[PDB]
């Protein structure tokens, strides 16, 4: 067999500033191929170089600022008399006179972040000792937090990062790094975000369904980038540290008119542990929010409850309050009753009763002809859950 | 670090939940879960569950025939058993012991509502049972 | 000629339980084809028949449970020396193990419905005095129901049908028919809907167009049917007792967000009776409402009376109001008048003129002094239509 | 069965109808019924109206014209022909007589104005004497 | 060579009369071609004629009404010794009773418009002294508008026309010429619409955008027809007296919900001036409002004072009102400041400053325990230009 | 009919709302205008601005440049410059005198906010410069 020549070949920097070449393998291809990569950087010295590898991609150490990279490759099969395919297209890169490591940087707040600067200047890299670094062509950079990595490699340290204040548009630092006064134009982009979002979900009171609710209001000021919410379900239970499960799958969350996005799902599994976060995808990467997780059966709402009455028992003037607890949930439950003159204005007053069994109380009223109203809500009584809402009120009949 | 007791009596609010949610299915409580109706007797009706294993798989097979049915109840039970599955299967961990692992479509299609009184009416009374026996020291 | 075979053979069940045999006829034959079928029956007993048919299908009276039916199809010209066409391809038709007689029956509340079935017992057909009948597994029906038509065939009778009652997504009752005290998991499908749907028309106030409104809250439930309008206009009025007309057309009617469907016939046959009802096209087959006749020019709303004028009479003190009839109807009217002190809030009190000459009426007032606010509106003086809207506020002069 | 004379007062009643509407009619109502206006010869302008068939015939004509005139309003005019032809049909029938049953399209094209007012305002004096003569006793 | 015969034989009916043929020339001749035309006029008396031209197209004088025209024409090269091509095809071409010169005529209102018209009366053009000429077939033109042009072309001359009134869908006046007592049904359109629209611009408070507002409650009545604004930028102003350039360009209109235009020009030049006209282009024309210049520069809305201050100066007890004059314009601008007591319900005094350089103003005060609210507005001091909206209002602390 | 005054106060009037507009960019009032930058050397940076030829030919340059920027502030500025530019040809037609009329896309796309922060300021101070000497008699 002659193969054909490997395509799509693409060449980007890395963040370390290697030139990393790379190709599609022919996916039709039964046996492993190995490749022969020819290059010639036409720099102020023109390297003409040819590598064998194995892997569908090439690494060249620390790209050169103003070079031009023409680069071709040919296939050979692995095992056997393989003939090699034809050549490649030769493709052109040509690198720019500042080199960034990394040229940009995507952050959270709080974080330290470090960049590193090569400066090319009519055809030489000065000194470290003269490379001045620069913030938004605004401010100098204490030379505290200069760092000679190499005689010709600077480096910027900046800690406890805050988060960046947008200017316009602009809601990213532009970062220069200079050859003593005078600067270039090139720079590079510093993202800082406050990725401390928080994420409220509440099982509805039939248990067939979570919403939970986020804010976007950190993100809706980046435009470009898409964000959406992950999660990750493990079979029972949550850990003790929630982190980041590196299986997860997206979760379609829906705005409201308040704002807030909404995403409910269903079907729910009660025993199962539901981890969610939002992820953030940037052009540049991605970022996540810490993670939380979430066990449905500690967010019930139960339902108020229900069948209460409210009757003054004749001839001892006490208020004898009755009523049914809800169907859910089957552990032990406390009740809070409110209850008033019936008036324009009640001034409620309230007793709290802590032990399940108790499907009635009677209370002590001032006035036994006059009509009282009374509401009872519910909640777990080792307090797992939310308070239930108040009941539909009751009426004393005048007797 | 995973409290045994704890864990069982999560296993019996589960159990009192799941049964609390098919009490709620008004036309399966009137259907008598004891009596055989033909055609379903692949269902794993009423015969002493009295082993981990035989649990195992009969809500295993429980499961796989509410995974078919369109109901979000359905759905919602199916669910919950997976919690019930996960469960048992962290007692018979508990305890030291190994776990291992076609014509129900011809019925679901030509007689849906049968299907579901049945399975449920019978699932029911096979959740009765364990809870009923959940008590008497399981064993594997 | 030789024509060629039938093509399409194709067998189904008809609602009596025979085998409904058919065959697409070759459109090209310029002339009439006479067919011959043969079928061979593998039941308990293998029956070979050869029938000869001008038809495109063959009925086979009642399908015998577990059997198998395989189908050939031969075609020859009717008319002349015709040379038979080769056999169709055989076609294999597989019946089932219970037998409903009809398998479903949709009708209406109050109505007689009576279902017939047949048991297959391990191939042994059962007693009929064996058959019991069950409603959706619930509950056995009384024997006082059922009507032994043979020793094989088990017939229950319904009295006085009251409508189904939906459990969820279930809009019909699931009858059982079983051998003492083993049911099968085969049900027949009862459907019985309230059927006596209200259609009210309103002609507008130009007798230019008649909208007509009815809600399907009964129909608001079962899906995969289709609902829709059908009339048919008589050249003049309404007959004494309306009837379903086999030619009718529908009309297309638009659902409101009030809930209700408005339906508009625009232009109008002012004397043409408009027989109108509501038909339920199901997959089983189609329901007719009862049907009613409205003839337009009974249903009028006149527009309100015109020019009312409010004065005080200068000496005399008395409420002088005056209007003009509204252009239609051409019929006598009466005139119905609220007036009220003007206020925030307006008690009114009511006159009524009953002779169709009265333009004016004169209404004694307690306060000279204060401005009435008056009202008149119109309607028929024999009865047969609606009241129009109130007029336009009229304001008395202080003088 | 029928009663004659409720069928007389809603012949009427529905004569009076149509008579307000083409009074509506603003831009007829300021022109001439009685002029004659060359090119609209054929439409049956003053000329004694005395007979059952000419007056079913007329009708017929004038609804045919209609037809043609795209105003929804002609539209329900030519409606409210239809059901007083057949009331005159269904009185003929009532009487004991049998009634039986071109150059407009290139003036409906060439002058549409010309052709709705002559055709609205001859028809507006057809009515007025059919009118003036449906109690002196009509014959066939 | 032998050319093809003509193609695409038309004819035309001029505004003045006459009868235009014309023909599609060879588009494939490398040379001029000449036709000759031979017509038969098949009138009252029949005419042949052969006419030789070297232009695409005939006029034939003065169309005879109730005549037939049949056409042929064909083609010769012009230099040299030319063979002629076959003659075209026939084209007949049916003239009408009457003719109008012009047949319609679309004017605006205070304009003079007349028509001219031709009646033959069984094949006989009659005198002028006894066409009469009648508005919608309702009421003769008095005859002192008649003009006898020739013993056989009769005029109507309109005066001061007033905007025609829309009856139903005709939104044209129907004038007829009459041969006395008798009209007949053909009629010619007289349309006269109210072409005096205003046009009203507003540059924005970022000087970016300038948005123009028309209403087209005129035209919201013609159909058939496209109205559309167009406009011309000058270089630098406005003349003294705009006119309609002939080189414009469309500008993309939206209609608004309250159902006027918005044209958006966008970016604006600030001192260039922009000359707009509504454009109505009809069937039989078009028709240009009266041009208006507006420079965006004069019609600039400032934006209010910033930074309005109000504080009650200690011991004096003056209210001590101060601002920041807004960005734009820099020109002097005068400022109006209204104060009051803090209520439901403020009773507004206002003081005049006009001086440009005040950033403050000292004023008389009641009660120096109270909180005033104070605003600002501005405008510029010459008076070109509106008065910026006022203020955020600003509260005085109680000390 | 050209007031000559006035035309000299509009030429100030739009000078200063240019340099206003550059001055509500905050990002570039930040920006030392007479610092060099590598990369803009294209730019017609702070050189004594003598002459009206040569004032129409910075603009002129300017306004290219900011036709590239996809920014609407920009647009606008080069609309104004646009009407400043014939502010200056009425002007040098008032004096009498005639007046004529590549590595930019490669900056603009490599580094967006130097390039337009530098391009800015560096037509800010052209314009404070022409405008102090817009009465030192300005010469063709
Ligand atoms: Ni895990
Ligand atoms: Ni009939
Ligand atoms: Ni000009």
């Amino acid at each position: 067999v002659k193969p054909d020549p490997p395509l799509g070949l693409h060449m980007e920097v890395t963040d370390d500033g290697n030139l990393k070449i790379s190709w599609d393998s022919q996916t039709m291809a039964p046996f492993p191929l190995q490749y022969q990569v020819k290059y010639l950087e036409n720099s102020t010295i023109v390297r003409e170089a040819a590598e064998i590898v194995s892997a569908t991609s090439l690494l060249v150490d620390s790209v050169l600022p103003g070079s031009s990279y023409e680069v071709q490759v040919r296939s050979k099969r692995l095992d056997g008399s393989g003939v090699w395919s034809d050549w490649s297209s030769p493709q052109v890169f040509t690198t720019q006179d500042v080199v960034y490591f990394p040229p940009k940087i995507l952050t959270s707040v709080g974080s330290n972040a470090s960049f590193h600067c090569i400066y090319k200047n009519e055809n030489q890299i000065i000194s470290s000792k003269q490379i001045v670094w620069w913030r938004n062509l605004a401010e100098k950079i204490p030379e505290i937090q200069y760092s000679i990595v190499s005689d010709r490699v600077s480096k910027v340290t900046f800690s406890n990062l805050k988060a960046t204040r947008p200017r316009g548009k602009f809601t990213y630092d532009a970062v220069y790094c200079c050859n003593e006064q005078a600067c270039h134009h090139r720079y590079a982009e510093l993202y800082v975000i406050d990725v401390n979002i928080n994420i409220s979900c509440e099982t509805d009171g039939y248990l067939t369904k979570m919403t939970c609710r986020w804010s976007p209001s950190t993100i809706q000021s980046l435009v470009g980038s898409t964000v959406q919410l992950r999660y990750h379900r493990r079979s029972l239970y949550c850990p003790d540290s929630p982190s980041i499960h590196p299986t997860s799958e997206p979760k379609n969350c829906v705005l409201q008119r308040d704002g807030f996005y909404e995403c409910v799902f269903q079907p729910i599994f009660l025993l199962s542990g539901y981890t969610m976060w939002i992820r953030i995808n940037h052009s540049l990467g991605s970022l996540d929010s810490p993670p939380t997780c979430v066990l449905p059966d500690s967010v019930v709402k139960p339902l108020p409850p229900s069948n209460v009455k409210a009757e003054i028992t004749v001839n001892t003037g006490l208020l004898k309050v009755s009523w049914e607890k809800p169907v859910f949930p089957e552990n032990n439950l406390q009740f809070q009753i409110r209850y008033g003159l019936s008036g324009k204005e009640i001034q409620w007053k309230t007793h709290e009763v802590f032990d399940a069994k108790s499907k009635s109380a009677s209370l002590l009223v001032s006035d036994l002809c006059a009509v009282y109203v009374v509401q009872v809500r519910c909640r777990r009584l080792d307090g797992l859950g939310y308070w239930s809402n108040w009941s539909s009120p009751a009426y004393t009949l005048v007797m | 670090g995973v409290p045994i007791q704890k864990v069982q009596d999560d296993t019996k609010t589960l159990i009192k939940t799941i049964v609390t949610r098919i009490n709620d299915i008004s036309h399966t409580q009137s259907v008598s879960a004891k009596q055989r109706v033909t055609g379903l007797d692949f269902i794993p009706g009423l015969h002493p569950i009295l082993s981990l294993s035989k649990m195992d798989q009969t809500l295993a097979v429980y499961q796989q025939v509410l995974t078919s049915l369109p109901s979000q109840n359905v759905l919602q039970i199916a669910n919950d058993l997976e919690n019930l599955r996960d469960l048992l299967h962290l007692l018979a961990f508990s305890k030291s012991c190994s776990l291992p692992q076609e014509s129900l479509d011809g019925v679901l299609e030509a007689s849906l509502y049968s299907t579901e009184v049945v399975a449920l009416s019978r699932l029911q009374g096979s959740l009765q049972d364990i809870l009923q026996q959940l008590d008497v020291s399981p064993e594997c």
